[PDB]
DNA sequence: ATCAATATCCACCTGCAGATACTACCAAAAGTGTATTTGGAAACTGCTCCATCAAAAGGCATGTTCAGCTGATTCAGCTGAACATGCCTTTTGATGGAGCAGTTTCCAAATACACTTTTGGTAGTATCTGCAGGTGGATATTGAT
DNA sequence: ATCAATATCCACCTGCAGATACTACCAAAAGTGTATTTGGAAACTGCTCCATCAAAAGGCATGTTCAGCTGAATCAGCTGAACATGCCTTTTGATGGAGCAGTTTCCAAATACACTTTTGGTAGTATCTGCAGGTGGATATTGAT
């Protein structure tokens, strides 16, 4: 077959500018240079926790596809209830 | 052969 | 093409009752649908628990009413209790 | 050549991003990050495109929320520059950590 | 002479559907006649409250069609809806304009 | 003068397996009851949701296990899952 | 002739009671044979884990009777139990001795 | 010599609570601010508890009324039932 | 004539009260305050003994938690004295208001 | 340093509050035997997710430059910590009755069934229209001077 | 308070994307209107345990003296904002390939249900003892000198 291209270091796709923009929506005016690596850390931990629960739902359903409902159920569990994607 | 804790102790035997 | 149901039709009715010249995007409607299903669960859940706490096997309008008082804040509870008390009393005395 | 003083474009950006709702992280980088993290928990996973967009919507809302709490932490310390110790205190008080 | 329980009760929101979802959701053994009517009425009240305020946010921003931003403005600018939905993310809502005073320039 | 059930008898057996020389206060035992009831509701709860999410009438060992994975941290899950797989094994092999 | 589902499964915890509490609890229409065995095992394990560490704590304070203080010390001194019970108040437990370093005197 | 029930929550008591919480020094304004927070806590919990009581058509607030109220307010308490 | 310096008895109280689990408010003033606040929801109300104890336990645990978070907010502003703005910031980031 | 005041620590003691242990009674678990419901196994869809690629805006990286923020330093004044007393409030321990809860009784209410009727979904089609995205041009804001 | 660079505003002006609105249309669900079940409000009453109320006891209100903390003022170093410049990667919008969700039909396990047999777990009770006080005397800590 083709097998998938190796995924490494994707957390660095969360660029300094993208983190500036998020901070601006959050009302931040000045940003220490250490903030970018601290945000990447926090984001990885958030995504790992949501995805681990999404994928648990996927596995319990005996599917190989993670659905929007899987994610929504994971978010609800985590007390980050999301509107706009079902349920 | 009962309950095994994280510490590595067991619940006796039978 | 399995019939996947929603509260859209009703949400849109109520939109036209309050803002008759106003539309809603399908995203916004997606949000309203989540909103209804969420409040539904929260109320039903409080009610389910309320009944178990009182060794009852029936969820009546009484259990819904107390659930609304626990889940909604002050004014939204007052008005929600009105519209509910009204809807029932009317449903009952329309037979 | 005429410069805005430090702070003036920052405030311009706050006004601009607070007015809008568009996701602020590039779609494709974020999708790779999701596929990488998922893949390390389970190989051979696929994703509904909506599943990823839901994750992106949930992550940006969380980070924006966290930057608001972080900024309050910086301002409590009489600064206007957020630093790690602000993020750390926000998360400790949110009970997202011990 | 087939009347829907909605019409009996004077509701847009579907009392049948709500009776059934209370049935299939295993909240209790049995469900009273009143319960679905009350609950459909509360859900209808709350969706009317949100559509009133989002309708107003639509008109204020010189728009005819309510989008998620209008719902976020409505909900976040209302002390009580904001509390009801204080652990809820509205996809494509954004946030309220809000800059901390100390961040604004000059003396 | 009616029966007020608890988990006390079981908590006390498990205590004697784990700390044979050790006792437990009335207040402590009250805390262990609250504990068991809590983790009961949390696990049954998530199981219920899991079953409802997959359009199923039945909560099996599998719904309990998934629940336990979702609810227990790191090493607690791993050990709970094996104690639970084990007890089900030992019970399925009992004429 | 009769042999408790517990005694078959290898458990102190009551498999029978857990099955009935799953019925009278409106979790689902039906309840698999194993579900209450598993659940009873998980509750026994977690009870062992907490009585283990509480026992240790009780011994350390030169004591042979577990009290709430001993429960609170075991739980709040275990990364994993502390997370599982992060939103829980153990009555009469107090807190862990913790003085922020900067609050210690200079010499 | 009569005073408000809230001031029954005295400076030295509030000092003791702070001390369990590892506080060394306390501004004098804290004592009224603490009373403020206390009141709101008890308001929110007792409201829900009493709502349980009224639902059970009782005239007595039970431990369970309180434990059930604490649980939904996100302050689960162990040791009083449930 | 021997006098302990400011903050030496404070540390000693900290070590003493962190070691104990006794309730730190006097029962009767607390019981009165419950019954008052309650009165404003339903009159002629009776309270089980345990019911009032459950409240005091909960309420003291809450306030002690709050003093810990408050203390971290004071120490974050490079102080050792808790103030209203500390309690207020803790409550804000915990999501109790604002 | 020394010197003393007070706090803290460990051994030993001992009364009884609060454990552990014991018994008979019955609610609720287990056993057996039919009575229903389900949740894979197989076998097909179409849906939709992966992938790959081409062309082009659009945002990212990096280096330079300096405004102004952070945090170290110093210091004055005010604000909380400490402390010595007695009085006022709480704590303790001893009675009347509100009301919780025990329980049985019968009907108004909810279930179960199987009809008939209507709603709400969708596919398909067209049919309309709100608004995003663009473009000037008139107007406001900021920062030099 | 003048001026110019550049950001921002707002009213026009499009072309769809996405909304609205027909169908016709049907399939599943909601409703109808008896046949059957039963849960819970009703009424009664007993016996907890809750409210009240009067002696026992230490905790708290108080005002004074000042240690040291907070916050104000100042200043220099250097971090982070702005922005110009170069160009890599994401965005967009196709096409083809297939993996896999999602349905729909046999059922042989599996679990529910109705009834009977058995005993584990509860509530009185009836003892047993862990340990919270209390005392004595050694040592450590703190702060004066
Ligand atoms: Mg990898």
């Amino acid at each position: 077959k083709r097998h998938r291209k190796v995924l490494r270091d994707n957390i660095q796709g969360i660029t300094k500018p993208a983190i500036r923009r998020l901070a601006r929506r959050g009302g931040v005016k000045r940003i220490s240079g250490l903030i970018y690596e601290e945000t990447r850390g926090v984001l990885k931990v958030f995504l790992e926790n949501v995805i681990r629960d999404a994928v648990t739902y996927t596995e319990h359903a005996k599917r190989k596809t993670v659905t929007a409902m899987d994610v929504v159920y994971a978010l609800k569990r985590q007390g980050r209830t999301l509107y706009g994607f079902g349920g | 052969p009962g309950a095994r804790l994280r510490s590595g102790r067991s619940t006796g035997a039978p | 093409r399995s019939r996947k149901e929603s509260y859209s039709v009703y949400v849109y009715k109520v939109l036209k009752q309050v803002h008759p010249d106003t539309g809603i995007s399908s995203k916004a409607m997606g949000i309203m649908n989540s909103f209804v299903n969420d409040i539904f669960e929260r109320i039903a859940g409080e009610a389910s628990r309320l009944a178990h706490y009182n060794k009852r096997s029936t969820i009546t309008s009484r259990e819904i009413q107390t659930a609304v008082r626990l889940l909604l804040p002050g004014e939204l509870a007052k008005h929600a209790v009105s519209e509910g008390t009204k809807a029932v009393t009317k449903y009952t005395s329309a037979k | 050549p005429h410069r805005y003083r430090p702070g003036t474009v920052a405030l311009r950006e706050i006004r601009r991003y607070q007015k809008s709702t568009e996701l602020l992280i590039r779609k494709l980088p974020f999708q790779r990050l999701v596929r990488e993290i998922a893949q390390d928990f389970k190989t051979d996973l696929r994703f509904q495109s909506s599943a990823v967009m839901a994750l992106q919507e949930a992550c940006e809302a969380y980070l924006v929320g966290l930057f608001e709490d972080t900024n309050l932490c910086a301002i409590h310390a009489k600064r206007v520059t957020i630093m790690p110790k602000d993020i750390q205190l926000a998360r400790r008080i949110r009970g997202e950590r011990a | 002479k087939a009347k829907t329980r909605s019409s009996r009760a004077g509701l847009q929101f579907p009392v049948g559907r709500v009776h059934r979802l209370l049935r299939k959701g295993n909240y209790s053994e049995r469900v009273g006649a009143g319960a679905p009517v009350y609950l459909a009425a509360v859900l209808e009240y709350l969706t009317a409250e949100i559509l009133e305020l989002a309708g107003n946010a639509a008109r204020d921003n010189k728009k005819t069609r309510i989008i998620p931003r209008h719902l976020q403005l409505a909900i976040r600018n209302d002390e009580e809806l904001n509390k009801l939905l204080g652990r809820v993310t509205i996809a494509q809502g954004g946030v309220l304009p809000n800059i901390q005073a100390v961040l604004l320039p000059k003396k």
